[PDB]
Protein backbone atom coordinates (compact mmCIF):
# COMPACT_ATOMS: atom_id res chain seq x y z
CA UNK A 1 0.00 0.00 0.00
CA UNK A 2 0.45 3.58 -0.37
CA UNK A 3 1.52 3.46 3.31
CA UNK A 4 4.61 1.30 2.98
CA UNK A 5 6.48 4.01 0.31
CA UNK A 6 8.51 6.57 0.24
CA UNK A 7 6.57 9.63 0.56
CA UNK A 8 4.32 8.95 3.35
CA UNK A 9 6.72 8.32 6.35
CA UNK A 10 5.36 10.21 9.90
CA UNK A 11 1.83 10.70 8.42
CA UNK A 12 -1.34 10.54 10.79
CA UNK A 13 -3.14 8.19 8.14
CA UNK A 14 -0.74 5.36 8.02
CA UNK B 1 17.61 0.68 1.59
CA UNK B 2 16.92 -2.40 -0.95
CA UNK B 3 19.74 -4.18 -1.33
CA UNK B 4 23.60 -2.51 -1.30
CA UNK B 5 25.48 -2.84 1.76
CA UNK B 6 25.84 -2.05 5.34
CA UNK B 7 28.00 0.84 6.13
CA UNK B 8 28.98 3.16 9.24
CA UNK B 9 28.54 6.92 9.41
CA UNK B 10 32.45 7.27 8.51
CA UNK B 11 31.49 6.67 5.29
CA UNK B 12 28.55 9.21 5.25
CA UNK B 13 29.50 11.83 8.29
CA UNK B 14 27.07 14.23 6.59
CA UNK B 15 23.87 11.92 7.38
CA UNK B 16 21.35 12.92 10.30
CA UNK B 17 18.96 10.54 11.66
CA UNK B 18 15.42 12.44 12.37
CA UNK B 19 13.55 11.05 15.05
CA UNK B 20 10.04 11.90 16.83
CA UNK B 21 8.90 12.10 20.42
CA UNK B 22 5.47 11.10 21.24
CA UNK B 23 2.94 11.74 22.83
CA UNK B 24 3.76 9.61 26.41
CA UNK B 25 7.77 9.51 25.71
CA UNK B 26 8.30 7.17 22.70
CA UNK B 27 10.66 8.04 20.30
CA UNK B 28 10.38 6.89 16.76
CA UNK B 29 12.54 7.24 13.69
CA UNK B 30 11.29 9.23 11.19
CA UNK B 31 13.52 10.47 8.09
CA UNK B 32 17.24 11.31 7.24
CA UNK B 33 18.76 14.11 6.51
CA UNK B 34 22.13 15.89 5.03
CA UNK B 35 24.17 18.25 7.52
CA UNK B 36 24.86 20.97 4.75
CA UNK B 37 26.10 23.31 7.58
CA UNK B 38 27.20 23.16 11.15
CA UNK B 39 23.47 24.63 12.54
CA UNK B 40 21.63 23.61 9.23
CA UNK B 41 20.59 19.84 8.11
CA UNK B 42 18.20 19.07 4.98
CA UNK B 43 15.31 16.56 4.88
CA UNK B 44 11.83 16.68 3.09
CA UNK B 45 8.99 18.25 3.98
CA UNK B 46 6.74 14.98 3.29
CA UNK B 47 8.98 14.23 6.38
CA UNK B 48 7.23 16.33 8.43
CA UNK B 49 4.18 18.06 7.10
CA UNK B 50 1.47 16.00 9.25
CA UNK B 51 3.40 17.17 12.31
CA UNK B 52 5.20 20.58 12.14
CA UNK B 53 5.81 21.40 15.55
CA UNK B 54 9.73 21.29 16.02
CA UNK B 55 9.24 20.83 19.61
CA UNK B 56 8.43 17.15 18.69
CA UNK B 57 11.85 16.26 16.98
CA UNK B 58 15.70 15.35 17.55
CA UNK B 59 18.68 14.75 15.48
CA UNK B 60 21.27 13.14 15.82
CA UNK B 61 24.80 13.74 13.76
CA UNK B 62 27.23 10.49 13.89
CA UNK B 63 25.06 7.71 14.47
CA UNK B 64 25.63 4.52 12.44
CA UNK B 65 22.70 2.62 14.60
CA UNK B 66 19.07 3.08 14.61
CA UNK B 67 18.37 2.40 18.25
CA UNK B 68 21.69 2.63 20.07
CA UNK B 69 23.88 4.70 20.95
CA UNK B 70 27.10 5.37 18.60
CA UNK B 71 30.62 6.57 19.74
CA UNK B 72 31.04 9.82 18.94
CA UNK B 73 27.74 11.12 18.04
CA UNK B 74 25.65 14.10 19.23
CA UNK B 75 22.02 15.00 19.76
CA UNK B 76 19.91 18.04 18.77
CA UNK B 77 16.83 19.63 19.74
CA UNK B 78 15.26 21.37 16.31
CA UNK B 79 15.61 25.42 16.86
CA UNK B 80 13.62 25.85 13.54
CA UNK B 81 11.71 23.81 11.11
CA UNK B 82 11.54 25.27 8.16
CA UNK B 83 8.93 23.32 5.10
CA UNK B 84 8.72 24.51 1.50
CA UNK B 85 5.75 26.95 1.34
CA UNK B 86 4.87 25.46 -2.49
CA UNK B 87 4.61 21.58 -1.32
CA UNK B 88 2.05 19.35 -3.04
CA UNK B 89 1.52 16.21 -2.90
CA UNK B 90 -1.00 13.69 -4.81
CA UNK B 91 -1.51 10.28 -4.78
CA UNK B 92 2.62 9.78 -6.02
CA UNK B 93 4.52 13.08 -6.26
CA UNK B 94 5.51 15.64 -3.18
CA UNK B 95 6.61 18.84 -5.29
CA UNK B 96 9.19 20.69 -3.46
CA UNK B 97 9.64 17.93 -1.25
CA UNK B 98 12.42 20.20 0.65
CA UNK B 99 13.07 20.79 4.22
CA UNK B 100 15.25 22.13 6.40
CA UNK B 101 16.04 21.62 10.41
CA UNK B 102 18.19 24.19 12.02
CA UNK B 103 19.54 22.19 15.07
CA UNK B 104 20.56 23.35 18.62
CA UNK B 105 21.74 21.00 21.60
CA UNK B 106 20.63 21.46 25.10
CA UNK B 107 23.67 23.68 25.96
CA UNK B 108 22.69 25.60 22.66
CA UNK B 109 25.43 24.23 20.16
CA UNK B 110 25.69 23.12 16.75
CA UNK B 111 27.62 20.83 14.97
CA UNK B 112 31.06 19.89 15.75
CA UNK B 113 32.84 18.28 12.72
CA UNK B 114 34.46 15.12 13.74
CA UNK B 115 35.65 11.81 11.24
CA UNK B 116 32.04 11.10 12.30
CA UNK B 117 30.25 14.36 11.56
CA UNK B 118 31.04 16.34 8.45
CA UNK B 119 29.11 18.50 5.81
CA UNK B 120 28.20 17.49 2.35
CA UNK B 121 28.85 20.39 -0.33
CA UNK B 122 25.58 21.72 -2.21
CA UNK B 123 25.13 21.57 -6.14
CA UNK B 124 25.94 24.41 -8.68
CA UNK B 125 22.74 25.79 -9.30
CA UNK B 126 21.27 23.93 -12.18
CA UNK B 127 24.25 21.56 -12.42
CA UNK B 128 23.67 17.90 -12.41
CA UNK B 129 25.72 14.68 -13.01
CA UNK B 130 24.78 13.26 -16.97
CA UNK B 131 22.38 10.61 -16.98
CA UNK B 132 23.56 7.09 -16.19
CA UNK B 133 26.23 8.67 -13.31
CA UNK B 134 26.44 6.21 -10.28
CA UNK B 135 25.03 7.69 -7.24
CA UNK B 136 24.92 6.88 -3.62
CA UNK B 137 21.88 6.71 -0.97
CA UNK B 138 22.35 6.25 2.51
CA UNK B 139 19.74 5.47 5.25
CA UNK B 140 17.86 3.46 7.77
CA UNK B 141 15.10 2.82 5.64
CA UNK B 142 13.37 -0.52 5.04
CA UNK B 143 15.83 -3.60 3.52
CA UNK B 144 12.70 -5.12 1.81
CA UNK B 145 8.91 -3.09 0.91
CA UNK B 146 7.04 -5.78 2.96
CA UNK B 147 9.52 -5.47 6.03
CA UNK B 148 7.89 -4.33 9.02
CA UNK B 149 11.11 -2.77 10.71
CA UNK B 150 13.77 -1.00 9.96
CA UNK B 151 17.77 -2.33 10.22
CA UNK B 152 19.29 -1.62 13.03
CA UNK B 153 22.45 -0.75 11.34
CA UNK B 154 22.90 1.82 8.69
CA UNK B 155 23.08 1.02 5.11
CA UNK B 156 24.26 2.35 1.36
CA UNK B 157 23.78 1.35 -2.30
CA UNK B 158 24.45 2.71 -5.55
CA UNK B 159 21.77 3.65 -7.75
CA UNK B 160 22.15 5.65 -11.72
CA UNK B 161 20.53 9.21 -12.57
CA UNK B 162 17.75 8.50 -15.17
CA UNK B 163 16.78 11.39 -17.78
CA UNK B 164 14.02 12.84 -17.21
CA UNK B 165 12.89 12.32 -20.83
CA UNK B 166 13.02 8.51 -19.77
CA UNK B 167 11.48 8.97 -16.50
CA UNK B 168 8.70 10.57 -17.93
CA UNK B 169 7.59 8.11 -20.02
CA UNK B 170 4.57 6.75 -19.38
CA UNK B 171 5.84 3.48 -18.37
CA UNK B 172 7.66 5.01 -15.68
CA UNK B 173 5.91 7.99 -14.33
CA UNK B 174 4.83 10.17 -17.16
CA UNK B 175 3.81 13.68 -15.47
CA UNK B 176 4.40 12.78 -11.93
CA UNK B 177 8.00 13.51 -12.40
CA UNK B 178 8.99 17.43 -12.79
CA UNK B 179 12.18 19.29 -13.60
CA UNK B 180 12.68 19.73 -9.80
CA UNK B 181 13.49 16.42 -9.55
CA UNK B 182 15.65 13.51 -10.40
CA UNK B 183 14.73 9.97 -11.09
CA UNK B 184 17.26 7.02 -10.40
CA UNK B 185 17.46 3.63 -10.41
CA UNK B 186 19.28 0.24 -10.28
CA UNK B 187 19.38 -1.23 -13.93
CA UNK B 188 17.99 -4.65 -12.97
CA UNK B 189 15.70 -2.74 -10.46
CA UNK B 190 17.41 -4.72 -7.49
CA UNK B 191 18.34 -2.28 -5.08
CA UNK B 192 16.69 1.31 -4.20
CA UNK B 193 16.08 3.52 -1.42
CA UNK B 194 12.58 2.97 0.52
CA UNK B 195 10.27 3.89 3.18
CA UNK B 196 12.00 5.30 6.06
CA UNK B 197 15.04 6.83 3.75
CA UNK B 198 13.20 9.77 2.59
CA UNK B 199 15.03 13.06 3.42
CA UNK B 200 18.47 11.59 3.26
CA UNK B 201 21.16 12.02 0.12
CA UNK B 202 21.59 11.28 -3.28
CA UNK B 203 25.24 11.71 -3.49
CA UNK B 204 26.95 12.11 -6.35
CA UNK B 205 31.09 13.22 -7.45
CA UNK B 206 30.67 16.33 -9.34
CA UNK B 207 33.53 18.69 -10.74
CA UNK B 208 35.50 16.38 -7.98
CA UNK B 209 33.53 16.56 -5.10
CA UNK B 210 30.96 14.49 -3.54
CA UNK B 211 27.94 16.55 -3.91
CA UNK B 212 24.14 16.77 -2.23
CA UNK B 213 22.73 15.98 -5.86
CA UNK B 214 19.43 14.57 -4.04
CA UNK B 215 17.07 13.90 -1.27
CA UNK B 216 14.69 11.12 -1.22
CA UNK B 217 11.33 12.37 -1.92
CA UNK B 218 9.09 9.24 -3.56
CA UNK B 219 7.94 6.50 -5.57
CA UNK B 220 5.83 3.61 -6.24
CA UNK B 221 7.05 1.03 -3.68
CA UNK B 222 10.49 -0.14 -3.59
CA UNK B 223 13.02 -1.70 -6.31
CA UNK B 224 10.35 -2.04 -8.68
CA UNK B 225 10.78 -2.40 -12.60
CA UNK B 226 9.91 0.76 -14.35
CA UNK B 227 9.76 2.46 -10.77
CA UNK B 228 12.58 4.57 -10.13
CA UNK B 229 13.75 6.47 -6.60
CA UNK B 230 12.48 10.02 -7.05
CA UNK B 231 14.37 12.90 -5.75
CA UNK B 232 13.93 16.18 -5.17
CA UNK B 233 16.78 17.89 -7.77
CA UNK B 234 19.05 20.19 -5.03
CA UNK B 235 20.45 21.99 -7.74
CA UNK B 236 16.29 23.74 -8.31
CA UNK B 237 16.42 24.96 -4.87
CA UNK B 238 19.75 26.77 -4.13
CA UNK B 239 17.77 30.16 -3.96
CA UNK B 240 15.29 28.85 -1.56
CA UNK B 241 18.44 27.33 0.85
CA UNK B 242 20.25 30.03 0.59
CA UNK B 243 17.30 32.34 1.70
CA UNK B 244 16.20 30.07 4.38
CA UNK B 245 19.25 29.25 5.81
Amino acid sequence: GACSWRGLENHAAC
Amino acid sequence: IIGGEFTTIENQPWFAAIYRRHRGGSVTYVCGGSLISPCWVISATHCFIDYPKKEDYIVYLGRSRLNSNTQGEMKFEVENLILHKDYSADTLAHHNDIALLKIRSKEGRCAQPSRTIQTIALPSMYNDPQFGTSCEITGFGKEQSTDYLYPEQLKMTVVKLISHRECQQPHYYGSEVTTKMLCAADPQWKTDSCQGDSGGPLVCSLQGRMTLTGIVSWGRGCALKDKPGVYTRVSHFLPWIRSHT
